[PDB]
């Protein structure tokens, strides 16, 4: 009995691997990797940071780092600036909708890794009110854990996409 | 609570926060602890994903290749343990796809498994040998929820991405695994984020700006193809189900 | 060695060794054996259909399913042989201990 | 600084002074400071009485017991003829009541030929 | 509105006369069927949020439902929505019970019988036993206790607006002789007017249905009531106990009467204390400023007899102690066979503190706080500075407990702690 059942189990895994995987893989299409930002920015090296979908909305909000490609004829220009352009793409065909506006970073916030920024949905503003309403060791002015711990930036970037906005948080990883 | 982390549950006003002893859960309204998930090293956790369809469960991904899921409403109790054969995990997403098989006259594919009575199990306690109704090892976290009125069977898809090589692994129902080989292995670009549009349609976003789309639409639009996936899953379990009672 | 204490244990161990053995063969193996063969036949039909519906050039061989089908048929026939045999074992078991008592 | 006391609301707890897990009624098994099953309020509504035998009972418990034909006027715990202890302020209000019941039962026993 | 907007056009389309009565009646029946369907879908928000503003609609809905299938569909849809949303442990328990009782009163108005109430109750109670703090807060809601007592021993915030709202809902109470016999025998008997009950219209009984036994309920009522009498009875709780007594007696287990008896005794204890004190003041010319309460120790569950720590033998001021001893002696004379023990830890004294600057402060303080402050009473107007060790020896109070008592007077601005010695603040350099 033990031999016969194990005889079926090893043969059963063969059916799944040899045949079922063959059929399932066929009904599954993988789109080739494509560049969409090239049309809008063909002379810049593109660095991508984060992108999420707004619920009940068919638009893709993305955060990109745009660094213009410096040709071999312009020597050592100080325009090697990392620009955190924010745009929108329709979810299906990834089509650009609104003209990107470069967010001006204040000089005090230049000492943070912009690449580590992640998207945080679902009413981040609620915690801001509750932090001051709870007698915790957390102070809001910047949300700071006491006077002796790491400081993390909560960039409530008001990207007005058709009247709605998302929320961002800038983690601290000092360079 | 100050932290650059925390992901809010889309369906319920709860968040998942990270503290030293483990993953912690607090209510937004009361700031009161609800559950604690014991985790050893944060660096091992590739990412954590919430349940989009229900929000009752929570998914945790390990870099070694292990997936562990804990129910939030059960005070952080572990409910299921998953393993994927020899896979390096970079970032995983959990998606639940609800099937809608409306009755159609052109579909004469009647079912007889429902008419046949459901099986049982033999489990022996200290006092005596007892008989209990049969439940699939993974049915506890997949059973039709009491709180879910729309009890339509829910497809469970775990999507896995491998680091350093950009290999895509899709995992169905907790047992069956399917491997898909990507052609674009020339560049080792780290995947930045994974975004879900609807059920079975996913976009992957790498560091270089390239966009990769994974679509399960053809699979979900074919009634027989999903049945093939379901059938191969039932056969493997019952053979082991028999082997359990044989020993 | 045997005595009264082990004799009752011998009958109790022996009786459960057979009457519980017959239950698990009929209430588990028989319904399960039917269900595996049921699913494999539906398993065979589906792959055959897309071999025709798709008309895809590459085909997946069905020799793997038939082996499971014949093997599954073998187990169910083999299960029933044991169940009848354990029935005879029960008859032999009782007649021995009634005299051994 | 001068402290003037305007009003004092003090709380006192009263207990039975018994001339010495055994402050229970031998009949109803309720605490002396509690009520027997037939009374609602402790104290005057359920007073305690002490016998010459130094056996303690609820007024109602021992009266009812003594009123049964089977008691023969004897203490239920020790079987001596139940008479209230003299000189205890607690018994003064009940002496007449208990003399009448014991005398009545003694006369009935003489009539019943036992 | 639909008729005036479309019925003429529809009649022209069909060609039937405009005054077709049966078609209009069928249209009206379909409208009411659609209204029932929409309300069944939306009943959760109707009962949870829109109540009691939508209560009128409920009365309209009650006129329409007629079949058992309607009630079953209604209750199952409501239970699914209530269970989907409210039974979440992530929801605060106070708001959960508030919305729950709102649905109870809403459904009671909709269904006078209350059978649907039993079904929802039977389905939902295990979720109530799942939550731990429900019992404490609900009885405290039952007795309308002040938030200060709530905040003393409960470690999670409770919404005061929710508390007042549930209190308002709880107190809501909207839920010639021989010739008349011939006429009323004829008018009343010939005029044809064409699991237990557990469906009482009282919401407080439904709240009581949580407990497997009302024994714990009445015991805690006793405990809180004993605390109040010790704090001083408010008229508001007399209504509460009246409701408690009224329902229990109607039902009538052995322990239930045990905790049903002395609530009357405690009332009798205070009533006799009010009566005995007047008699005591008449006979012995006792000081009319002392109002003693004579309590039955067994029934007030005051554990005088924790036999383990020698920590409450504090000395009362000699003048007050002598007067209180006079009361004990007279009591033994009036009630022979009884001994009186002073609960030195229980009781309140109203004291007036007069300072050199003319400030008079009147406070209600415990007997312990009065003993501490009395140590600083200077008959000769000399500044009394006492160290912690001197006060502990004089008052026989342990130093940790004395610090808490001294902190009370520091918070009230009476005492100042300088370099380990406590002195009276005689001259406040700040506008009171
Ligand atoms: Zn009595
Ligand atoms: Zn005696
Ligand atoms: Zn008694």
């Amino acid at each position: 009995y033990r031999d016969l059942i194990n005889s079926m189990s090893d043969m059963e895994k063969d059916i799944a691997q040899s045949n079922v995987n063959s059929h399932i893989q066929q009904h599954i299409l993988v789109d080739l990797k494509t560049d969409v930002f090239a049309q809008k920015y063909p002379s810049s090296q593109i660095n991508l940071l984060d992108a999420i979908k707004l619920p009940k909305h068919n638009y893709i909000v993305y955060l990109i780092q745009v660094t213009k490609h410096n040709s071999a004829q312009e020597p050592f220009s100080e325009e090697n600036k990392k620009k955190l352009y924010i745009g929108t793409l329709k979810d299906e065909n990834l089509g650009i909708i609104s003209k990107e506006s470069s967010v001006k970073i204040p000089a005090l916030f230049k000492s943070y890794r912009l690449s580590s920024t992640r998207f945080v949905p679902n009413r981040v503003h609620s915690l801001l009110r509750d932090i001051g309403l709870s007698d915790s060791n957390y102070h809001s002015s910047y949300i700071r854990e006491n006077r002796e711990n790491d400081d993390f930036i909560a960039c409530t970037a008001k990207v007005s996409v058709d009247g709605r906005s998302a929320s961002l948080v800038f983690p601290k990883e000092k360079q | 609570i100050n932290d650059y982390f925390i992901d809010y549950n889309p369906l319920f006003p709860i968040f998942a926060t990270r503290i030293a002893k483990g993953l912690a859960i607090y209510r937004v309204s009361d700031h009161a602890r609800l559950a604690v998930i014991p985790i050893r090293n944060i660096n091992l956790v590739a990412n954590y994903d919430w349940d989009t369809t229900t929000g009752k469960f929570l998914s945790i991904f390990f870099k070694d290749g292990t997936i562990r899921i804990h129910d939030i409403f059960k005070d952080g109790r572990l409910v299921s343990f998953l393993r994927i054969p020899s896979t390096k995990i970079s970032k995983g997403i959990w998606d639940r796809i609800p099937l809608r098989y409306e009755p159609n006259n052109r579909d004469f594919a009647c079912n007889i498994i429902d008419d046949l009575p459901k099986l049982i199990r033999f489990v022996k306690d200290s006092k005596r040998i007892n008989i209990v109704p049969y439940t699939q090892p993974n049915s506890l976290w997949r059973g039709p929820d009491e709180d879910d009125l729309d009890s339509n069977e829910k497809l469970d898809v775990h999507v896995v991405f491998n680091e350093g090589n950009d290999k895509i692994t899709v995992f169905f129902n907790g047992d069956y695994a399917v491997f898909l080989s990507v052609d674009n292995i020339e560049n080792e670009n780290s995947l930045k984020s994974i975004i879900k549009v609807q059920d079975g349609f996913y976009q992957c976003f790498y560091e270089d700006g390239t966009v990769q789309t994974l679509n399960l639409g053809p699979l979900l639009q074919s009634k027989s193809s999903v049945n093939l996936l379901n059938y191969i899953m039932v056969i493997k379990e019952l053979i082991g189900y028999m082997l359990t009672h044989l020993e | 060695s045997v005595g009264e204490k082990n004799f009752k244990r011998w009958k109790y161990l022996g009786c459960e060794a057979y009457q519980k053995t017959v239950q698990i063969l009929t209430l588990i193996f028989v319904p399960a054996c039917e269900r595996i063969i049921i699913y494999v036949e539906k398993l065979r039909a589906i792959l055959q259909a897309f071999s025709i519906q798709n008309k895809l050039s590459y085909t997946s061989d069905l020799t793997a399913v038939e082996v499971l089908l014949k093997s599954s048929q073998k187990l169910l026939t083999m299960t029933l042989n044991s169940i009848i045999g354990l029935g005879r074992d029960e008859t032999l078991f009782e007649k021995f201990f009634i005299w051994f008592n | 600084m001068k402290v003037k006391i305007n009003e004092v609301h003090s709380v006192f707890a009263w207990s039975w002074h018994i001339p010495s897990d055994e402050d229970v009624c031998g009949i109803c098994r309720a605490s002396y400071n509690g009520t027997c099953p037939s009374c609602k309020f402790p104290g005057d509504q359920c007073p305690l009485v002490i016998g010459l035998c130094h056996h303690n009972f609820h007024d109602h418990c021992i009266y009812r017991w003594l009123d049964t034909p089977t008691s023969k006027g004897l203490c239920p715990m020790c079987r001596q003829t139940f008479q209230l202890q003299k000189g205890l302020a607690i018994n003064d209000a009940h002496v007449q009541k208990f003399v009448e019941i014991v005398s009545r039962r003694r006369e009935e026993m003489i009539e019943e030929g036992v | 509105k639909f008729i005036n907007q479309y019925w003429s056009q529809f009649s022209k389309l069909v060609g039937c006369p405009e005054d077709d009565h049966e078609l209009t009646t069928t249209v009206f029946n379909c409208f009411e069927s659609n209204f029932l369907r929409i309300r069944t879908n939306e009943i959760f928000d109707i009962c949870v949020l829109a109540y009691p503003d939508s209560k009128v609609t409920l009365l309209e809905l009650r006129k329409i439902m007629k079949d058992f299938k309607d009630y079953t569909n209604i209750v199952t849809t409501f239970l699914s929505d209530f269970k989907k949303y409210i039974l979440n442990p992530s929801v605060t328990t106070v708001d959960a019970l508030l919305r729950y009782v709102k649905t109870i009163k809403a459904f009671l108005v909709l269904d006078p019988t209350g059978r649907c109430l039993h079904s929802i109750t039977t389905f939902v109670k295990p979720y109530f036993q799942e939550r731990k703090h429900l019992v404490n807060v609900l009885l405290y809601a039952m007795l309308d206790l002040p938030e200060e007592e709530l905040k003393e021993k409960i470690n999670f915030n409770v919404d005061m607006k929710a508390l007042l709202s549930l209190v308002d809902t709880l107190h809501d109470s909207d839920i010639i002789r021989h010739a008349m016999l011939y006429e009323h025998i004829l008018n009343y008997y010939i005029a044809w007017v064409p699991k237990s009950s557990y469906i009482k219209t009282n919401l407080f009984e439904v709240l009581l249905d949580l407990f497997e036994s009302r024994e714990f309920f009445i015991s805690e009522f006793r405990n809180l009531l004993t605390d109040r009498l010790f704090t001083l009875l408010d008229e508001k709780w007399t209504r509460c106990l009246k409701l408690i007594r009224e329902k229990i007696v109607k039902f009538t287990a052995d322990a239930d009467q045990s905790n049903l008896n002395s609530i009357d005794v405690m009332l009798w204890d205070i009533k006799c204390s009010e009566e005995l004190c007047r008699k005591m003041h008449e006979v012995a010319g006792l000081d009319p400023i002392i109002f003693p309460k004579f309590i039955s120790l067994l029934y007030w569950k005051y554990n005088c007899d924790t036999q383990g720590s020698n920590d409450l033998a504090f000395h009362l001021p000699i003048d007050l102690e002598r007067e209180l001893q006079k009361y004990s002696d007279i009591y033994s004379q009036l009630k022979p066979g009884r001994k009186l023990q002073l609960c030195k830890d229980k009781g309140k004294v109203e004291i007036q503190l007069a300072f050199k600057d003319g400030r008079k402060l009147v406070l209600d303080v415990s007997l312990e706080q009065c003993s501490v402050i009395n140590q600083f009473d200077s008959p000769n107007d000399e500044p009394i500075c006492l160290s912690l060790e001197q006060l502990s020896e004089s008052l026989n109070i342990a130093p940790p407990r004395l610090t808490h008592l001294l902190d009370f007077w520091i918070q009230k601005g009476v005492l100042l702690k300088e370099n380990g010695t406590y002195s009276v603040i005689e001259h406040s350099e700040m506008d009171f």
